[PDB]
């Protein structure tokens, strides 16, 4: 639902990479590929993470807070 | 010196790439082995949650939290909590980081593992700090909070092996080849019509002269010339998954020689 | 009379364990209690004092985690009824289904 | 809920010992250790130590079960020669080689500078 | 007495015994109990 801190397989630090995986598709315009092997995900295991993440967190956070502060 | 040989090829702040000659199949095995599972570093190994209004649950957030890379530079100073002498942790064998994160902020505020602060007396070690790898300064992401969400928690970061669990591991992917030709036949190639052409040569396969196709196959050759890429995670420096590892299998072949030493004097 | 030998302490006053506070086996969530007959004669273990027996409702005698949320309300016909969520973790381990 | 703790892979528990020798009645001048909290990074170094030993007629090793971190190492040594001192000697050879692997990586990182 | 919230408004109440469930500012009927002030502890595992 959030981007996983590790690559399951490897165990490669991905986490870190999410947010500037999406910058560089939104405004940097490359295809999924490049901007995988830009962030350095050089094994599929890596690539798979990130590329078939979901980021099922966003249709969370629509929802109002139970307890608001 | 007489031994194994090391001709380092590349080096990053996150990747060594070596050729380890000289030295025998196990060892090399060994080695790799003891990078992925050996070697102590510090991860986060309990959370105490005060507050948690977060669409992510309590446990959820404790195991993104203990795949934090933290540093471990001098983790040899610290101690196992199993092998203190304090009622559950301390500054002798623990580092206590604190979380708090509120949004404030209309938009959704990231919370990443860089908000993690250090509470604890570190006595001067390198320990605890999470490891920033990325150039905008944020750490891992931990959480996402919409307006009115509160993370207040305590992590107290002990440490572990990856035998343990995998959160301690910094060894990330060992790349670990040799004979790329097959010249000791270790290998039986699956093909359709040719193997030579279906099978893609290794990047390691112009370090090493080709067969001469006519040759007999040399029944006396043994495994050696290992390449071998270590790639870090960040807890400790590439270089010290390394010289970690050849320490922790010295020491436990040096337990072993203790061990047999103390049956030996009764 | 009649209690579950499970712990009670976890239940706040109103019979009803906070979110957040863990679980494990046999441990009641749910307090409730019913009134009884005075003075009667049963197992022993039977006085005066006893008014009311237990209703309450343990947890799964296998189950454990954390209480994720708990609802108070009324249903249709105005009696208070209340829904207690337990959250807990399966981690993959040896025989599960894949 | 029937899982092990995981420091049991590492951990010498209560009334155990690190190495336990028993003599083997199959072959003359024989033994059995069995190592506890070990696995197959110490035996296989181990083991293709002792088949370098010149004096050394037998050596293997076994995981008898991947639940439990243990591992037995049969040694069969010529006549004369102390299957324990051949497991000394396996085991000097190897802490002697990789501290020269240690060295050499040293050396070796230090003359690297982009780093 | 005891610390809830309701399910749509987010406004915190304190309810006695005698009280109906009910909020007392938006009268939703449906209220949640208050998360525990213990802290609560969870291996990283
Ligand atoms: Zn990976
Ligand atoms: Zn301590
Ligand atoms: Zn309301």
């Amino acid at each position: 639902m959030i981007v996983p801190v590790r690559c399951f397989s490897c165990g490669k630090v991905v986490g870190d990479k999410w947010e500037s995986y999406l910058n560089l598709l939104q405004e940097d315009e490359l295809d999924e590929g490049t901007a995988l092997s830009r962030l350095g995900l050089k094994r599929y295991c890596c690539r798979r993470m990130i590329l078939t993440h979901v980021d099922l967190i966003e249709k969370f956070l629509r929802y109002n807070p139970l307890e608001k502060r | 010196s007489e031994g194994p040989q090391v001709k380092i090829r590349e080096a990053s702040k996150d990747n060594v790439d070596f050729i380890l000659s000289n030295v025998d199949l196990a060892m090399a095995n060994s080695l790799r082995r003891v990078m992925i599972a050996e070697i102590p570093t510090l991860a986060i190994d309990s959370v105490e949650v005060e507050t948690n209004t977060t669409v992510l649950a309590d446990e959820f957030i404790a195991h993104r939290l203990g795949l934090i890379p933290l540093q471990s530079m001098d983790i040899e100073q610290l101690e196992y909590s199993r092998d203190c002498f304090c009622e559950d942790h301390c500054d002798k064998c623990s580092v206590v980081l604190t979380l708090q994160a509120f949004g404030e902020s209309e938009s959704t505020t990231n919370v990443y593992s860089k908000d993690l602060v250090i509470v604890s007396n570190l006595m001067g070690r390198n320990i605890g700090h999470p490891i920033i790898q990325d150039k905008e300064g944020n750490g891992v992401l931990i959480c996402k909070l919409r307006k009115g969400q509160e993370l207040k928690l305590t992590c107290v970061a002990k440490k572990g092996i990856a035998k343990e669990h995998a959160k301690w591991g910094p060894a990330a992917a060992i790349e670990f080849e040799y004979d790329p030709w097959n010249k000791l036949k270790h290998t039986d190639y699956w093909y359709e019509q040719d193997s030579a052409k279906e099978w893609p040569q290794s990047k390691n396969c112009e370090y090493e002269d080709p067969p001469n196709e006519g040759d007999p196959f040399d029944y006396k050759a043994q495994a050696d010339t290992f390449y071998m890429n270590v790639e870090s995670v960040g807890s400790i420096p590439v270089d010290q998954v390394v010289v970690r590892g050849i320490d922790t299998l010295q020491k436990k072949v040096a337990s072993i020689l203790l061990a047999l030493t103390q049956m030996d004097q009764d | 009379l009649r209690m579950k030998h499970g712990t009670y302490d976890k239940l706040d006053d109103d019979g009803l364990i906070a979110p957040g506070v863990r679980v494990s086996g046999e441990d009641v969530i749910i307090g409730k209690t019913t009134p009884i007959s005075p003075d009667e004669e049963e197992l022993g273990q039977r006085t005066a004092y006893h008014s009311k027996r237990d209703a309450s409702t343990p947890l799964r005698s296998t189950e454990n985690g954390i209480v994720d949320q708990v609802l108070v309300t009324t249903n249709q016909d105005g009696l208070k009824f209340v829904k207690v969520r337990v959250r807990t973790t399966k981690i993959p381990q040896i025989g599960d289904k894949f | 809920m029937n899982a092990p703790d995981r420091f049991e892979l590492f951990l010498l528990g209560e009334g155990e010992s690190k190495l336990k020798i028993d003599p083997d009645t199959k072959a003359p001048n024989a033994v059995v250790i069995t190592f506890e909290k070990e696995d197959h990074t110490l035996g296989n170094l181990i083991r293709a130590e002792l088949l370098n030993d010149r004096k050394v007629l037998f050596a293997a090793y076994k995981v008898e079960h991947p639940f439990f971190a243990r591992f037995k190492l049969r040694i069969q040594t010529t006549e004369g020669y102390d299957p324990k001192d051949a497991l000394k000697n396996a085991c000097n050879s190897i802490i002697n080689k990789l501290g020269a692997l240690k060295t050499n990586f040293e050396t070796e990182w230090n003359l690297q500078t982009l780093a | 007495t005891l610390k809830y919230i309701c399910a749509e408004c987010s406004s915190k109440l304190s309810l006695s015994r005698t009280d109906a469930v009910r909020c007392k500012d938006c009268g939703h009927r449906i209220l949640l109990k208050a998360r525990t002030k213990r802290l609560v502890q969870f291996e990283a595992r």
